[PDB]
């Protein structure tokens, strides 16, 4: 809540494609559940990861482009960006910890 | 240093822990509930819900969900979104841990259901999110006009069919066998479309393996149950499996009874029916239905829970 | 001379009865159900249900039970007003007859729920109609800014005094224990109007007789719990027995293992849990309940009802 | 529905107690539901306890004048009227074997 953004299709090739650093990025949809289930989780992980990563939201619902060009046929799907490039992704809904599991792998 | 401690705590934010969270809230045992990761249930991964008694038209999972979540914090229930990864109950309180802090309680009640069962392909897993997915409802957005598969043969099979059936160009049902176990006023559903729509069935064929590309998934290999080595080759865009489910009862190894993955309750016809293998913690749900497994169902023993916690509970208060 | 045959039929309208029923239903079972004299179940007699979850607000008894019997029917569950006098589960096909006709069914579902108890004394029936209601429902409008009077401890009685509160000018509570045994939350707000309301309690008393003319109730006199020669009259112009439910188990007398007035049944985690003492033959509701009795969980057990017999039914085809 | 007279508070006595012949009324209100649950046993009371007995029903949610007269304080309550004089009475529900029991144990 301190650092998302409602990322777009257009405002992503110079967002995340183009940009030094990781940038997580939550691609949901506001009909499958799980996927906005991911949206709080995103938030309590904003603060301690403010420095390391930048939590971006994607509503492919009004935002069809992007998850194509990825491959991405399910969400909710997340992608860890490092310099415009895609460095991990966790597909499904997850735990907290999960998630901490899965940036602490990476990100660090 | 700051374990927040309750009288009762429920685990589970599906129908059953819903339930058990209003009636305990009734009893003014104060509740709190901790979703998990599944918040709302399995139903939530459904759209419409014909059988939830009383609600004969245009019921869907998120939303009978969305009203139950609106009914326990009407009766101050504390929902706390969470996942439990450890549990000790062999002290008293009982100790839970989760990722955003640490519980006890002097009674619980375990609602926390099944997770999608899966194969065990690593093709499945490989492709699990470019083509391998669980919930139709999630992706069968990505399927628009393309083929696309599904495999199992109870309810969530040919509903997931059914329902995919107006997204994709054609729908194709493997099952292991040549009768499917969904409920008949579906399996009808199913033939009438398989007769004259986009159903194909693929009936005595078994996922063999997942295959394609660096872009997704391209095909499937079915096997074929009565020639060993007939497997044959299917082009298609996706698939859903839907082979049913395994309770969510590993945090609780070797603490609790289990039978087959389920929690053992008493049962009976006496009381305390909800009544686990530890004095004080109880189990509602499909976390302890082997058989049925309903919304209907599991909202009902939900409530046993909730009474037997609170006579329980009750007990403790007056030996004392 | 008009029998009637069905694969299946199902005894009862209440939440158990009509859940059986659409389940059944979906089941291409194509069952009968009688909905007996009390159509819609106790349910009817109610006003606000709190605790149906899903329907945190504005639900009502009679609302819940007309969406129930409209989702029966969508599945097209033959209803048919009747009630049943006597049976015989000896022979197959079951013989039940009724005011309208006999009855033939390959499995039979029990969901007879149970009736409103009574306290037996000659002042009391002679007086209904004319000062003792059993439904406040019904004749709380004859109360009007009037002294009244009710009898019980349980949610009915407490429910009935809270309902009555807002007509009457004022409201005796009148029970044996010095406690409740109703819900929590509902006791308090029975103690916020028995301090600051209308509400006037009368704990460890016992209704010895309802006095009066002979235009109806004027008054009514209780005796001590404790000191058995110490009694009280109470000037009261109506009186409302709350004091229970005896399950509707009379036409099963002597017909299959009855426990207390109770249908009893396996129960169990293996599934079949509503199966009686006679193949074929499964109850569900309060009629097989004396824990719990609740909406919720008579609605469960109908729907285990439904599973059991379709999967009882099956095996019947398979043998054919 | 076409026997059953509705009767009306005003029209009562016009009605009941001075036509001759049994006739047995019927005190119910759309509140009570055991009230309303007896409508269908009376029709196939008016025809197959017809020329030896009349129905009609006395609604009161907008007709309360007439059931004080009696002492009616529950409902539903049936009064075997014969011109004005109360012959019988029935308190409560019933099954239609109940309702014809009670009719028989009293006409002649
Ligand atoms: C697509 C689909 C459609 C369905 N449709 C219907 C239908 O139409 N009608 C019907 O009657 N039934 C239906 N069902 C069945 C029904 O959903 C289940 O019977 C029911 O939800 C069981 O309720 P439950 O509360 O026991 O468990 P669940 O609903 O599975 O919910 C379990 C809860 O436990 C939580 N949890 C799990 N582990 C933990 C943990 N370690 N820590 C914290 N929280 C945890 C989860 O977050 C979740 O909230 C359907 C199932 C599927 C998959
Ligand atoms: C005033 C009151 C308020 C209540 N409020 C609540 C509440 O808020 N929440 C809650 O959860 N629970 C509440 N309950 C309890 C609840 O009503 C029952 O637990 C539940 O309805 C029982 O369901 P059932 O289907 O088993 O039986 P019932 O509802 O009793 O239904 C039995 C059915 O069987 C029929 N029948 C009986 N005998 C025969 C026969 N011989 N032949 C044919 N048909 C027959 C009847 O006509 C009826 O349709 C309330 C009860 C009362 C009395
Ligand atoms: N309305 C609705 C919609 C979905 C689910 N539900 C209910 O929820 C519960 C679970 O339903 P579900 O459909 O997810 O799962 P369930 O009813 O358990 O049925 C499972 C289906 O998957 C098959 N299966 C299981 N393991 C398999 C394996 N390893 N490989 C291949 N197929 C496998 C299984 O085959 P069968 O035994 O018939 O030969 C069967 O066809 C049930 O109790 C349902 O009644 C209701
Ligand atoms: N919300 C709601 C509202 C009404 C009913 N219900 C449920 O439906 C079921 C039946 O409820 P109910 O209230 O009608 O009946 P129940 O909960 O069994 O309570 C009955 C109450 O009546 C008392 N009682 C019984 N027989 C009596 C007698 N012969 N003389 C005097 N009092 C008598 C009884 O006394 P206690 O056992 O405490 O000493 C008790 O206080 C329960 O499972 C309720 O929880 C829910």
């Amino acid at each position: 809540s301190d650092k998302i953004i409602h990322l777009t299709d257009d405002s992503f090739d110079t967002d995340v494609l183009k940009a030094d650093g990781a940038i997580l990025v939550d691609f949901w949809a506001e009909w499958c559940g799980p996927s906005k289930m991911i949206a709080p989780i995103l938030d309590e992980i904003a603060d301690e990861y403010q420095g390391k990563l930048t939590v971006a939201k994607l509503n492919i619902d009004q935002n069809p482009g992007t998850a194509p060009k990825y491959g991405i046929r399910g969400i909710p799907t997340l992608l860890l960006f490092k310099n415009g490039e895609v460095a991990a992704t966790k597909v499904g809904a997850l735990s907290k910890g999960q998630l901490k599991e899965f940036l602490d792998a990476n990100l660090a | 240093g700051t374990t927040k401690h309750s009288k009762l705590l429920i685990l589970g934010s599906g129908p059953a822990g819903y339930t058990a969270a209003v009636y305990a809230a009734r009893a003014n045992l104060q509740p709190v509930l901790i979703t998990g990761m599944e918040k709302g249930g399995q139903l939530t991964t459904t759209t419409e819900v014909e059988n939830w008694p009383g609600d004969p038209n245009d019921l869907t999972g998120p939303l009978l969900m969305e009203r139950m979540h609106e009914h326990a914090t009407k009766f101050e229930t504390e929902i706390i979104f969470d996942h439990i990864n450890k549990v000790d109950l062999q002290n008293r309180p009982f100790r839970l841990n989760g990722d955003n802090g640490e519980y006890t309680c002097d009674a619980l009640i375990i609602a926390t259901g099944a997770s999608a069962r899966y194969l065990g392909l690593p093709s499945e897993e490989a492709f699990k999110g470019r083509g391998v997915s669980a919930s139709a409802t999630c992706d069968g957005f990505f399927y628009r006009n393309q083929k696309v598969a599904v495999i199992g043969g109870g309810n969530t099979a040919v509903e997931e069919a059914l329902y995919l059936s107006n997204i994709a160009s054609e729908v194709h049902l493997i099952h292991r066998r040549d009768g499917f176990r969904a409920e008949k006023i579906l399996i009808k559903r199913l033939m009438d479309k398989v007769e004259n729509g986009n159903i194909i069935l693929h009936t005595n064929r078994t996922l063999e393996e997942v295959t394609g590309d660096q872009m997704g998934v391209t095909g499937v290999r079915l096997r074929d149950t009565q020639n060993s080595d007939n497997i044959e080759s299917l082009d298609v865009a996706g698939l859903f499996v839907a082979i049913g489910h395994s309770p969510n009862t590993a945090i609780f190894e070797g603490q609790l009874e289990l039978e087959n993955g389920y929690i053992k309750v008493q049962s009976g016809i006496h009381g305390n029916a909800t009544q686990t293998s530890i004095p004080g913690v109880f189990a509602a749900g499909d976390v302890m239905d082997h058989i049925y497994r309903q919304a209907i169902t599991s909202a009902g023993t939900g409530c046993m829970a909730a009474l037997d916690a609170e006579r329980y509970l009750d007990g403790l208060a007056d030996a004392k």
